[PDB]
């Protein structure tokens, strides 16, 4: 039904099956695959939620989290960091840089979608 | 021996590299489990072979740290044969042309000698051999243009024959270029911290060409991209 | 100096330990796809969290290299909480349950302390290292009792806790009873040359005790079994 | 075709999958944690097709191996070795020690049987 989510990952193969978990909750959802398109897609609407990765090619999770945070519009939509580097000084580079959930990959989609929930649920 | 520092990383690529089909694996499986009343059986079919093809990338990463071992122990073999080299590398070309179009790349084989090309070495450690270059040529090449191709080039030279792996790509500083082919070494720049990368496969591929007495060498600046030479005599000794 | 002819073994051992489960996971995937209509609703799931499960073992695995990695690296962390070490043993007993079964292995927790125990120590790490050994605890047993088990005593000492964990499988020749807590070292053996292993394992182990400011040692004969004492401050200095 | 087939292998999960793939065949199988039972359950029986593996521990499969190539019975019944071990003298090793066929873990389901088949039409 009601609540969008703009899904960033370089990766089709995984954007799909989280794509696949969000659909199965109503929501809608707006792909992008890395930091330009991220940020392209998104002068244009507003998602309720976003789903970022880190390591990715034209422009990186990390600066992406950056531009999100200095910006008032941007500032208050929160973002689940999905990454695969658990090293938990990058998860404080993350929340410090922004986020408001890490979540480790790989990732138990039914976690995930109960994390999703929660941060549309405030 | 900085080789301490380095295989200390090369532990946390081991890691990276391997949790990316794991990550599409467990997520699958879990996705399958929990909704098969929301599949219908196309996408479930789908969803199976997403996780049959991240197996199989796992099984190729798990098969350079084997090549590697057999190899840091001088303890593996090459069984020659008749092969006709024109069709190994375009078998070899069919198997790429997946992971080519994911990264947006056109797969060339072009020939400058006649193409019935004889040849006597070992047709799978070739093939595992053009892989090597092949991969590595769509792996590192421009994030961003529409030229972008991976170029191989059969050839005879000095009674035996000169394969090149040409691409249109991203390329190497000076520095590193004769320290690539070593176990375990990676070009670190801010531009590529992206690529799953073990740094094996050169080292894999070095010393498979070095025990069918020939060598593997390298030209490339920052911006044009790089070529890879690889000679191997028509039949050794 | 011997380090780097080790680290070549510890290559063949990610290989084989991390390809267990793959074929696992290999093959149940091809099977689901490969058997759809032969295929019951009770045998898909089952075949679906085997699935999961085998990437379960596998992410453990890759934890470790993981861990490592950041202990070599010594960039590793430690958050104290107040913890009921009584609990955080069971909740970690249990844990083992399964692996243990299968094993044939029965799993005991005895005190010679009050069971309400306070600890501020990590729960999340001394929880792993618990699962260390309790895990070779199993991994390694006499290849054929009834009698097995993996004990683990808790016990208050020198103001402060001594976890140990007792096993009735086998012990280790003295000359590397101190040796085996190095990272990388594994023991060879014609009896223990099948069990998977990395030999970081007790490396990651002694480093977060240690970073307790505490000690691990050994003591063993070659068929009564092994001991481990984790000597732990209850509260730091 | 109602042939016999005799598994040996400690791996509980992975007998569970090749005996589903055999009698999905018809062939009927009769399980084997590791060598010692393998042969106190040969005692019993003579198996049209052997399937074993390398690595268990109360008697590995190279021993049981060499077992069935001295004796005049066993000799003839044809043995598939899967295998961890995919280093190719490995494979010459168990060859020599007996085996007509090796198969490097992991392997394919499907080629396993279109290899059983191919011993089992001989
Ligand atoms: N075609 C290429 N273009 C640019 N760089 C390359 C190429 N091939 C190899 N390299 C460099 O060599 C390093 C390691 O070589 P290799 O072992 O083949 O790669 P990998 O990291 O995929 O194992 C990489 O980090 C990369 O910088
Ligand atoms: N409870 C035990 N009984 C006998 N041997 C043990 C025990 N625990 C550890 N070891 C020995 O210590 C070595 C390495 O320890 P660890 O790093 O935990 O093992 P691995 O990583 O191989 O599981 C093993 O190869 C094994 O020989």
């Amino acid at each position: 039904m009601s609540k969008k989510v703009l899904l960033v990952d370089d990766s089709a193969v995984l954007r799909k099956i989280v794509s696949f978990n969000l659909k199965k909750e109503g929501y809608e959802v707006i792909e992008a695959e890395n930091g330009q398109i991220a940020l392209e897609k998104l002068s244009e609407f507003t998602p309720d939620l976003i789903v970022l990765d880190i390591m990715m090619p034209v422009m990186d999770g990390f600066t992406v989290l950056k531009k999100l945070q200095e910006k008032e519009e941007w500032k208050r939509i929160p973002v689940i960091v999905l990454t695969a580097k658990g090293g938990e000084e990058d998860e404080s580079l993350a929340l410090s840089l922004g986020a408001r959930k890490v979540m480790r990959k790989p990732f138990s989609p039914s976690q995930f979608i109960e994390e999703v929930k929660h941060l549309l649920n405030e | 021996k900085r080789i301490d520092r380095m295989k200390t990383e090369f532990i946390a690529n081991i890691s990276h590299e391997l949790r990316t089909p794991l990550t599409a694996i467990k997520a699958y499986a879990e996705t399958i489990y929990n909704s098969l009343g929301e599949l219908d059986l196309s996408t479930l079919k789908e969803f199976l072979e997403v996780i049959i093809d991240q197996s199989n990338h796992l099984e190729n990463l798990l098969n350079e740290l084997l090549d590697f071992s057999r190899l840091e122990r001088k303890s593996l073999q090459i069984n020659r044969e008749k092969v006709d080299l024109c069709d190994l590398v375009e078998s070899a070309v069919n198997a790429i042309k997946e992971f080519a179009s994911s990264h947006n790349v056109n797969v060339l084989f072009e020939s400058n000698v006649p193409c019935p090309v004889e040849a006597y070495i070992d047709p799978t450690r070739i093939r595992q051999v053009l892989l090597n270059l092949l991969n590595n040529g769509v792996k590192y090449s421009k994030k961003d243009a529409p030229d972008k191709y991976v170029k191989v080039i059969l050839d005879e030279k000095d009674g035996g024959v000169l394969i090149i792996v040409e691409d249109n790509g991203i390329g190497i500083p000076d520095h590193a270029k004769d320290r690539i082919f070593e176990q375990f070494y990676r070009v670190d720049s801010s531009l590529t911290y992206e690529v799953p990368g073990t740094g094996l496969g050169l080292a894999i591929t070095k010393e498979i060409v070095e025990l069918h007495g020939g060598r593997i060498w390298v030209e490339s600046e920052v911006g044009k991209g790089s070529r890879f030479f690889v000679w191997i005599p028509k039949d050794r000794a």
